[PDB]
């Protein structure tokens, strides 16, 4: 019960700290490097970032 | 590793020990904790004693052993930043060796540039011996108050200085005088007597037939049974000596401490029991406990100070400052040439080479300008500790000293609102600045010639 | 850890940027690259270096796409883009500690880059559209990134006269895609000469084009039945070709299945008809423009109208290599094509000659794309940094300290040329700073004299577009690295 | 940065509701339960000499105050937390930061003088407050339930001093067995010793005398060996000429001279280490005698009642007839020494402090009140000083505002609501406002029954606050590793 | 919450000690077998012996030994009951920490309830005469039956009572047990245990010659030194014997001389030639018992030897039974204010001899509480629930959350009848259910009985306990648990 509310609320906090500034030219970015295929994407919006990163957190499904 | 790469693996380590004592220079310094390999703890704000005893690997810091045993013994004032002052000439040479400049061209560049600034010091040189005894004694009061002692003695040095100056006047026409102190009391409660401090105890001695003397007796060999024991004691009372000193009633006197008793009393040591006579007896006012107090009515050559403080570390810091105070005052009365220190003397020599750099030009043009920038980093050390901008403050002071030829105005080590060292009565020995700024080039002669380091086996 | 994670990749990026510094200049040195297939490739440029280099750090991987843009433009001295990138990242570490935001540092580099382009326009030297005097001096000078100019005596007028005859003297685009670089074994570097027409890699003969594959009815009493039916379909094809008077046929890649039957070659041998197969489809652009050949999909649509036209076609055998030379070009085209046959003794020399000649063609394309001339030896890099150093004190602000570091990074390019030549880093630059105030702008620096001397008299000229594209691509790479504050490993 | 982690362990060592910290020694597997961190920081080893300085300065606070000696260490721990914030945010040199609190220290020292109330002449308020002293400062430990019981011991002891500043004349006796509520007050000099089985139990008008010394055939040698037994006869003969029926020796006495004392009717007392020899000589008027020949030199003691009585489990000594009120005796009783060992430090917190309080007549309201008043007075110097040290002046009051959070966290109540109501009540001009941990509210000291003597508040609340600023000048920087 | 985890682990260590002793509680308790590091096997249910050899590295568990040792100083008995009272309050303290109650509030709740429990015991006191037999056994009968030998305790019950009544005071003093010595010997049974009116010395002398078998009309002396030449030879020892015969001292008591003088063969033959009884190899701790009991003054030198320092006795003989040599002294002269007696203990195995010895020290400490306070209360855990009846009933007046911990102290009293039901082979709730209905209304002293398996009068089964047993123990047990909650953590130091 202690870690149930913690790990659920921090699901968007861990990878979302960089996208909080997305609005405005000063927004921080995030780099997603694939393990193979020589692919990657650089964006300040969490849309593509969240869908392309699998997570075991059940709160990530929402 | 050999070549230029090997020189960078050693010489560049001098910047590490320079930044360690950088914050400890002057009255603005901070207490640093040092641990010896044997387990002893040393805590002080004086950077001269910090780098004196230390365990390091690179030999670049081992050359500072001869520097610490010299500046502290010869002068003692302003010696906290002697390593930063020595590294100032090296830090400028580290940029020159990167350009490919030969070390001898760097050594001869700093050697000739330091000699040109000596003529500038002669123009601003003063003489404290030309004045009367009132001004000469007053200059000794504020000389070590604003500079030497960095611990607690900033306001209270008036008690330690007055007791030190009176000890100088009595012996004026310190190696023959033993000085120590016991933890206790306070700063203003210190006592001064004419004689040597005797910690051993046995009570009061009455005036004898002679004026102001006890006819003190000192015998090294013990009495040697009961018939001769009480017989030799009565022989001591024949001359009226109540106090007797013997190794095996004052007993167990050290070897060096026993000689200081005979020096103050102008007596002789009697090895036998047949040599006891009034001619071999010393002259001492009386011996009493107020540790026994040894007083001398007539003016003698032994005058010692008794340090008192509320902390055990104050006694070590105040006494060590007195060892350095006796060295500074000794050079002030012996050498009539004096200069105004506390940031004024270091900037004074910087403007001299700055004007001479454009006259010589040649290959030494940038070499003389580097020697000026090396002296400009010395006040930058006290600028950060006092809160002043090192680049901003010096740029203003160099502009004020350009129109007005008086160089006394400069960075204040105390941090007060008066930037004039002449107003604060800050006086440093001329030979002191010579053994610091000019003599630092001699230490650089060993560092600049470093090429290859040979490391042997076990 | 926004700063420390990004700084960890900067050290790995500056390490690669420092290693490629030895590949710049005529005094430089290249590296050996062993491919996974077992073939050895050695080149001075950073194109092959970054192509075969695999580093888990994403910053080192993004340097490949940034350098690839400059490789297609100049090809020589392209490592300076990465060297300048690694210099700005190292200088930004001290600027970041002053409290300046990374985007402000990134925006200050773009603001200083706009002034750098204007300096190149003010220092731009007038150059004529078509001349053999000016283009040869500028071609061989930019090639100094490798060892070229020794053998360039016959190579220098080749690239100058060929490109001008491909399109026109009107500049504008004049793309290099029409040039056919043919590599053959044998001969020397000086023996390389241009050909008046298109040559085949694999008397008055007509050259056709066939998109299908000649063969019996096998798309991708039984003894006489097979022989008669197969020879009947092949004979009908020979009758249609004989009526079209096409003596040279070209077939697409046959290595798959059907290939070409031997019975069809016997019927075409009596009519003296050429058969060439295993031709890449990319060669059709050279066949359609140069020879005027129209692709023929099926034999039913085969006719004379889709066939090409030529004056004299003959086979030339050079050092055992069979080459089909075409004399004369008759077609409707506004940009005739010119082919160059590269000759060399060893494959390592032939492969090095290609990149040396291809980079010599790109510098000519940079001249017809944007006209201009600049000094060589990194001399324009100092005058750009000299103006930005003075303009920083004029505008003051927070960009004054940034533009000073941006100007100091521009001095790394001329410093790299001195370090590779055995000259002291700072000692030479210190002497140059007095010479740059002497030479008065466009006066440049020579590598042989190791000092400031004339350019046009010493045959030293460089295009302005390379210096403009290098600053633009390097600025876009630095602003992207500092803008990314962290990385992630996922699918 | 070695003294920063010290404040976390001693944070629970302050306040009357604070919790004790268990100590465990690696040698002998012993244990100790105490509140004040004087013994805690001394027994626990420290790898950083920066924390060793905090231990050496705590030894002075033991005799000067002794109650909550860690109150000085927790201040420096909170100042270093705000000093590191000024090095980063404000980028101020540490020397200016340290002197920023030193310059503001003058306003804190002057705040104790302005709040000081002078009491003089009539002692009616002095003697009445002696009972109320035992209710606050005496026991901050688990013994707080004995405040009403121990009040009779501390009140009658101070009135017996009558201006006696000598602590060596006060004897502390711990009775084994019984209960803490069974501690009784006895009139006389109580010492824990014993006697012999055949020795006289009571002797009228006995004298006290101490000592610094230590007491052809196989049988043919008996003529030469009997001289050793005769050497003790010459010693007892000269002592017997003194006419003293009670003998005392520092070291142990052999059985042979022991029975020789019973033949002449002379009692023997042994097992005296330090306080047994020194205090007995001062109370009964004795002196160390190295002669034992003529009853002239030094001094001889006398006692009216030498009889031994049984107090609790082990019988102790009761000495009566002392004509000087300089010496006092406070007797306690307990089942185990766990609570008895810390009960001695309670006497050093108040009773031993009141001996030196006769010179200081100034008083100030303590128990969290005096620390908050200094934070209110220093705020007026923020706009006057200005400069770069103004940030250290405002941060100086932050360390004083975190002091009431120590008592709130140890009591379990929330420290946010209690301090918010404590500050607003004090800033309205009420100096008597203080923290109440019983009801979880803010009430005055007089309304909560917290009253102490006017001489005590200067040597405890005002002394530790003044001595703290003396000890807050220690510089803490990066040290040199061994 | 690190301090909350330390106290939680301390409760587990406290429950571990309470769960072990739980099997040894009450008269139905079970013995424990422990193997000492020295190789000696001691089997007993006494909490003082169990915790003496208990080796546990846990700091609080080591402190629990001193907690039970403190009860032995104030009382010295009831080790089958009051031992668990230490861990009883700590077992219910787990729910107190979850409610957020401050430890001082817990300490103030138990201390205030301790004073209330004393007043409840003062209401239930009964009139007990100073000299009686059956009534004084009822108070001890709870502690009289522990060891296997309790079957023969029917004869030992009046013996332990009459032993204390022999030397005692009617002024309600501390009743020091040093005057009553328990001497042991090899051979015999516990049923043959007898009491002697005079000092009995079981120490075995060297008995080299062993000429005299007994002495009639002899003066028992006390000699600290030893007779031997300093270390013509016999002439020095005969002169010492002449001084012995000068004072007519036929019995000599000498401590252990092997440190210096050792023993001489000539001195042993001279005393046997004159038929002088002597006892050697005596411990130094026996000097206090022999000096005060017989009224003899120690003598450190032969010069100090005289008649005034010597006692007297009617008949001094040595009893030989079952191979054991004991010395019985008939009659005592030079009477003083500290008379002494002796009780001869007979057993077979050395472990059995020490087994019955601890049962006697447990029984003798019972009368000490009856002489000091004549009050008497019910035993067998009956008042434990009766006290809880007067506690939880007032919980409605506690005015706030204090009522929660007020009921926990009353619920902690239910641990005593719970452990007795499990040790006697009965249901736990079935006993608690009957007690809550029985203690509700009718009379006093009623409670569960392990013998009859039901709630009835405890005095009908002759099972009671003194009032001071639970008075001092509960107050001491509630005080020790207060300091246990004062531990924030365990930190190792130098």
């Amino acid at each position: 019960a202690e870690n149930a509310r913690l790990s659920a609320f921090v699901g968007a906090i861990a990878v979302g700290d960089l996208v909080k500034s997305t609005l405005g030219p000063k927004g921080m970015d995030k780099l997603l490097q694939s393990a193979s295929s020589n692919t990657c994407m650089v964006t300040n919006d969490g849309a593509t970032i969240l869908k392309s990163i699998p997570l075991d957190n059940p709160a990530a499904k929402v | 590793q050999h070549g230029l790469e090997a020189k960078k693996s050693h010489i560049l380590a001098a910047r590490s020990v320079a930044s360690i004592i950088k914050t400890s220079l002057g009255p603005r310094g901070l207490d640093k904790i040092l641990i010896s390999p044997d387990g002893e703890i040393t805590i002080t704000n004086d950077g001269a004693t910090i780098l004196s005893q230390m365990e390091l690997d690179n030999e670049i810091a081992k050359l500072l052993v001869q520097l610490s045993k010299s500046q502290d013994d010869e002068i003692g004032d302003g010696t906290t930043g002697v390593v930063v002052l020595a590294s100032a000439l090296l830090d400028q040479a580290l940029e020159l060796i990167q350009k490919g400049i030969h070390p001898i061209k760097i050594a001869n560049g700093f050697d000739e540039a330091a000699k040109l600034a000596i003529s500038k010091l002669e123009e601003t040189c003063d003489d404290i011996s030309a004045s009367n005894d009132e001004l000469f004694r007053d200059f000794l009061l504020r000389a070590a108050k604003t500079s030497l002692g960095s611990k607690i003695v900033s306001k209270d040095h008036d008690r330690f200085a007055e007791m030190a100056v009176e000890a100088v006047i009595n012996v004026m026409d310190f190696d023959l005088i033993k000085m120590q102190g016991r933890v206790g009391g306070s700063i203003s409660d210190s006592k001064l007597i004419n004689g040597v401090i005797l910690d051993k105890d046995f009570k009061c001695v009455l005036p004898k037939e002679g004026s102001d003397g006890v006819k003190l007796a000192i015998l090294t060999c013990p009495f040697e049974e009961q018939d001769k024991f009480k017989e030799m004691i009565d022989d001591v009372k024949k001359a009226g000596a109540d106090v007797v000193i013997c190794q095996w009633a004052v007993r167990w006197v050290g070897g060096q401490e026993l000689e200081h008793i005979a020096i103050s009393t102008n007596g002789r040591i009697v090895p036998r029991f047949q040599d006891l006579s009034k001619d071999k007896l010393g002259t001492c006012s009386r011996i009493y406990e107020q540790m026994l107090i040894i007083e001398q009515s007539k003016e003698t050559k032994t005058v010692t100070c008794f340090v008192r403080g509320s902390n055990k570390m104050i006694v070590d810091e105040a006494e060590r400052a007195l060892h350095d105070s006796l060295c500074v005052v000794r050079n002030l009365v012996k050498d009539s040439r004096v200069v105004y220190g506390g940031g004024a003397a270091e900037v004074t020599m910087s403007l001299a080479v700055s004007e001479e750099a454009d006259k010589q030009r040649g290959i030494d043009q940038y070499a003389f300008r580097g020697f000026a920038q090396a002296l400009d980093t010395i006040p930058m050390t006290l600028a950060e500790n006092s809160g002043l901008d090192p680049i901003g403050t010096l740029s203003t002071l160099k502009s004020k000293q350009l129109k007005e030829k008086i160089s006394n105005i400069g960075v204040d080590c105390l941090g007060y609102g008066s930037n004039d060292m002449k107003e604060l009565f800050v006086v440093d020995p001329f030979i002191g600045k010579k053994q610091q700024i000019l003599l630092a080039t001699q230490l650089c002669r060993m560092i600049l010639k470093i090429d290859n380091v040979i490391i042997s086996g076990k | 850890k926004p700063q420390e994670v990004r700084k960890a990749n900067i050290i790995a990026a500056r390490s690669v940027a420092d290693a490629i510094r030895t590949s710049l200049g005529p005094k430089g040195m290249d590296k050996m690259i062993k491919t996974s297939r077992g073939e050895i490739i050695i080149s001075n440029d950073g194109h092959t270096i970054l192509k075969q280099m695999a580093i888990l750090h994403p910053v080192a991987r993004m340097l490949v796409e940034v350098s690839a843009a400059q490789d297609s433009e100049a090809g020589d001295g392209t490592t300076s883009v990465v060297i300048l990138t690694g210099a700005l990242l190292g200088a930004a570490e001290r600027l970041l500690n002053k409290g300046i935001h990374p985007t402000i540092i990134a925006d200050s580099f773009q603001s200083a880059a706009k002034r750098s382009v204007d300096i190149l326009l003010e220092m731009c030297h007038k150059v004529s559209l078509s001349d053999r005097e000016q283009l040869v001096r500028a071609a061989s000078t930019s090639l100094s990134s490798k060892i070229v100019s020794q053998y360039s005596s016959f190579l220098a007028p080749l690239a100058v006269d060929s490109v001008l005859k491909i399109s026109d003297e009107n500049s504008k685009n004049v793309d290099l895609n029409d040039i056919r670089l043919v590599k053959k074994v044998g001969g020397t570097i000086d023996d390389t000469e241009m050909i008046d027409g298109v040559v085949l890699t694999q008397e008055k003969a007509k050259i056709g084009l066939i998109q299908f594959q000649i063969s019996p009815p096998k798309p991708d009493r039984q003894m006489d039945k097979i022989l008669k039916e197969e020879r009947a379909y092949l004979l009908n094809i020979c009758k249609k070709i004989k009526k079209a008077k096409c003596n040279v046929l070209l077939i697409q890649k046959s290595i798959l299945r059907d290939a070409v039957n031997d019975l069809a070659l016997h019927f075409l041998s009596k009519l003296n008809i050429m058969v060439v197969k295993d031709i890449e489809r990319e060669e059709i652009e050279f066949l359609s423009k140069g020879l005027g050949c129209k692709p023929i999909a099926d034999i039913e649509l085969f006719t004379e109208d889709r066939l090409g036209s030529a004056d004299l076609v003959e086979e030339i055998d050079s050092d055992g290599s069979k080459i089909v030379r075409v004399t004369g070009i008759r077609n409707n085209n506004a940009r005739p094509t010119v082919s160059v046959v590269i000759r060399g003794a060893n494959n390592m020399i032939i492969d090095e000659t290609e990149r040396s000649l291809h980079d010599a063609l790109c510098v000519i394309r940079c001249l017809v794309k944007e006209r201009g001339l600049i000094a060589g030896g990194g001399a324009p890099e100092i005058e750009i940094s000299r103006r930005l150093s003075k303009e920083a004190r004029s505008m003051e602000g927070v960009q004054a300290f940034i533009w000073q570091e941006f100007a100091s990074a521009l001095e790394v390019i001329p410093t790299t040329l001195a370090e590779n030549a055995g000259l002291n880093s700072i000692k030479v630059v210190t002497e140059l700073r007095s010479k740059h105030e002497n030479g008065e702008l466009n006066d440049g620096i020579s590598v042989r004299r190791s000092g400031t001397t004339n350019t046009y008299e010493e045959h030293i000229l460089q295009p302005v577009l390379v210096s403009t594209s290098a600053i633009t691509l390097a600025s876009e790479c630095v602003k992207s690295i500092l803008r990314i504050d962290d990385i992630a490993f996922s699918r | 940065v070695g003294a920063i982690a010290v404040g976390d362990l001693v944070k629970s060592t302050l306040g009357p509701k604070g919790m004790d910290k268990l100590l465990q020694s690696a040698s002998s597997n012993t244990c100790m339960v105490t509140n004040d961190g004087a013994t805690i920081l001394k027994s626990i080893p420290l790898d950083n000499p920066a924390a060793k300085v905090l231990v050496n300065i705590s030894k002075v606070q033991d005799d000067e105050v002794g109650d909550g000696t860690t109150s000085v260490t927790v201040l420096s721990a909170e100042l270093l937390r705000e000093a590191e914030k000024l090095i980063d945010q404000s980028k101020i040199h540490p020397q200016t930061i340290i002197e920023g609190y030193r310059l503001a220290s003058a306003a804190a020292l002057d705040a104790l003088t302005k709040a000081a109330v002078d009491n003089s002449h009539d002692k009616t308020m002095f003697r009445e407050d002696l009972i109320h002293i035992a209710k606050t400062t005496l026991s901050s430990k688990i013994l707080s339930q004995d405040k009403d019981h121990f009040a009779e011991l501390a009140t009658n002891a101070i009135l017996r001093l009558k201006g006696s500043t000598n602590l060596e004349h006060i004897q502390i006796i711990k009775i084994l067995g019984g209960k803490l509520s069974d501690s009784f007050l006895d009139e006389g000099f109580i010492l824990a010793k014993k006697f012999g089985n055949n020795q006289p139990k009571r002797i009228e008008n006995a004298k006290i005398l101490i000592a610094n010394t230590t007491l052809d055939s196989t049988a043919k040698l008996a003529q030469l060996e009997k001289a050793e037994r005769e050497k003790m006869k010459n010693k007892i003969a000269k002592i017997s000429k003194f006419g003293i029926n009670t003998f005392i020796n520092r070291q142990l006495i052999y059985d042979y001279p022991e029975q020789l004392f019973t033949d002449l009717g002379i009692n023997s007392i042994e097992h005296a280490d330090f306080e047994g020899v020194e205090r007995l000589a001062l109370v009964t008027g004795g002196e160390v005698v190295s002669t034992f020949d003529e009853p002239s030199k030094c001094k001889l003691g006398e006692c009216d009642v030498i009889e031994e009585i049984m107090l609790g489990e082990q019988p102790f000594l009761k000495f009566s007839g002392c004509k000087a009120g300089e010496a006092c005796t406070i007797v306690l009783r307990g089942a185990t020494d766990q609570t008895l060992d810390e009960a001695e430090r309670s006497l050093h917190d108040a009773l031993s402090v009141l001996s030196q309080t006769t010179k200081e007549t100034r008083t100030v309201l303590g128990g969290g009140c005096a620390e908050m008043v200094m934070s209110k007075a220093v705020d007026t110097e923020a706009q006057n000083i200005d400069g770069k040290k103004s940030l250290a002046v405002e941060a100086f009051a932050r360390a004083l505002r975190q002091l009431p959070t120590i008592l709130a966290d140890n009591a379990g109540f929330d420290s946010s609501e209690l301090v918010s109501k404590l500050r607003s009540s004090i800033y309205n001009g009420i100096s008597t406002s203080g923290l109440d941990l019983n009801n979880g509210t803010i009430a005055d000291m007089r309304q909560l029954g917290i009253v102490e003597s006017y001489k005590l508040k200067r040597a405890v609340v005002s002394s530790a606050s003044e001595a703290a600023e003396v000890l807050l000048r220690v510089d803490n920087i990066i040290r040199a590793r061994p």
